[PDB]
């Protein structure tokens, strides 16, 4: 599975002022972003620019900048009091299947507000209120744009995806092994397994009691995955125990075989 | 709106006099405007770098702030966060075990 995702957001501060940002992602690899001051696209990965000719880049940049500009203009024209925020998430995903999933969602005040329907080439209203109803009817009226959106999502996004999978294969296939320590915190005792340095993000950290997986309960917290700045990840998992043998088990694709760290 | 959820943690298990990176990650917040400042002994840390603002599949914004550091015994480290959901700036101390 691979995914190409473009993210955009906009805070409308008043009728003439809007702070925009945007990001391009290939899985969790940041391809580039939108300079929130000049609006010029910045490219973060060296394989990007040579993967397409200049003319294609020019069309991509101009379409991004028109999208952003037209978005702000539509909102100001048709809205509801300042300040508020819109977001977009636009892209496609390729399974190993060969199966394509496309997405084009707009959020408003942090909730799904409009969603593109690829097969019908129209818009689904996502909020049960007048603003979302208006937006849906307005966008339903743009037949030609919607025909073009269908091709952008189903053909051009996918084609660029396939090509980016090949051009950026080094990023995508990069792996970094986890490092893990176990220590106890005063509590009962709270055992902590802290894992860092791993890439890619999927991982399985479990506790063993005498070689046996401790089942889920409120005694066992597995935390949430946290990012490091060098595009690796960190996790902490804990187990409330009473002073059995305990070890933390870390399974990760960089390992094929798992990391086993005993509590001492 | 949604108040930020903040974690402060180092890149590696910390050790006095050993080079490391201090991370402050704010997440789950809305609107995106927020100040995040890594602090050492009550003052902003030098060398702080700010990730691009981004948001997760459920639309909540997040940001990672990080700085190279060499923790020493006796210094204290924190991340200070201002967001409109907060009546005042909130100081999250680094627990040198995390
Ligand atoms: C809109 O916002 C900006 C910056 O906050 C300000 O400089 C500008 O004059 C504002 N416009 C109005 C009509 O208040
Ligand atoms: C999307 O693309 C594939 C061809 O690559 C096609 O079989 C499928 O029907 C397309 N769906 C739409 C709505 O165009
Ligand atoms: C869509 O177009 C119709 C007829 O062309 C028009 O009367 C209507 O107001 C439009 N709907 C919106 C929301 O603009
Ligand atoms: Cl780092």
């Amino acid at each position: 599975s691979h995914m190409l995702k473009l993210l955009h957001f906009a805070t409308f501060q008043n009728s003439t002022s809007v702070l925009v940002g945007g990001l391009g992602l290939l899985g969790d690899v940041k391809m580039g972003s939108l300079d929130s001051r000049t609006g010029n696209i910045r490219y973060y990965r060296p394989w990007l620019r040579p993967s397409l000719p200049k003319g294609d880049w020019d069309v991509i940049e101009s379409s991004i900048k028109s999208y952003v500009r037209d978005f702000s203009r539509l909102v100001q024209m048709y809205t509801v009091p300042y300040p508020f925020v819109f977001q977009s998430s636009i892209g496609c995903e390729l399974q190993s299947n060969g199966t394509i999933r496309t997405f084009f969602d707009i959020a408003y005040e942090g909730q799904n507000f409009l969603r593109f329907n690829l097969d019908a080439g129209t818009w689904d209203q996502m909020q049960h209120n007048q603003l979302s109803a208006k937006a849906e009817h307005l966008m339903a009226n743009a037949s030609t744009l919607n025909e073009v959106i269908q091709v952008l999502l189903n053909d051009t996004c996918v084609d660029i995806l396939r090509l980016f999978i090949q051009a950026g294969k080094a990023d995508l296939e990069r792996q970094v092994p986890p490092m893990a320590v176990v220590f106890a915190r005063t509590a009962q005792l709270l055992l902590v397994c802290r894992v860092t340095s791993f890439y890619p993000r999927p991982i399985a950290v479990t506790w063993l009691r005498d070689g046996r997986e401790v089942p889920p309960s409120p005694a066992l917290s597995t935390g949430t995955v946290l990012p490091n700045a060098d595009l690796t990840y960190q996790l902490r998992s804990t187990l409330l125990v009473s002073p059995h043998g305990y070890a933390c088990r870390v399974q990760h694709c960089s390992l094929g075989r798992s990391l086993l760290v005993p509590w001492h | 709106d949604l108040t930020p959820k903040v974690q402060v943690y180092s890149r590696f298990p910390a050790s006095a006099g050993t080079k490391n990176v201090l991370n402050c990650f704010a997440a789950g917040f809305h609107p995106p405007k927020i100040s995040i400042t890594l602090m050492k002994d009550g003052v902003p840390m030098e060398g702080a770098q700010y990730s691009d603002m981004s948001f997760n599949d459920d639309w909540t914004f997040q940001r990672l702030v990080h700085a190279d550091f060499t923790p020493s015994s006796g210094s204290t480290y924190a991340c200070k966060v201002e967001h409109e959901t907060l009546k005042e700036p909130q100081v999250y101390k680094w627990d040198p075990e995390f």
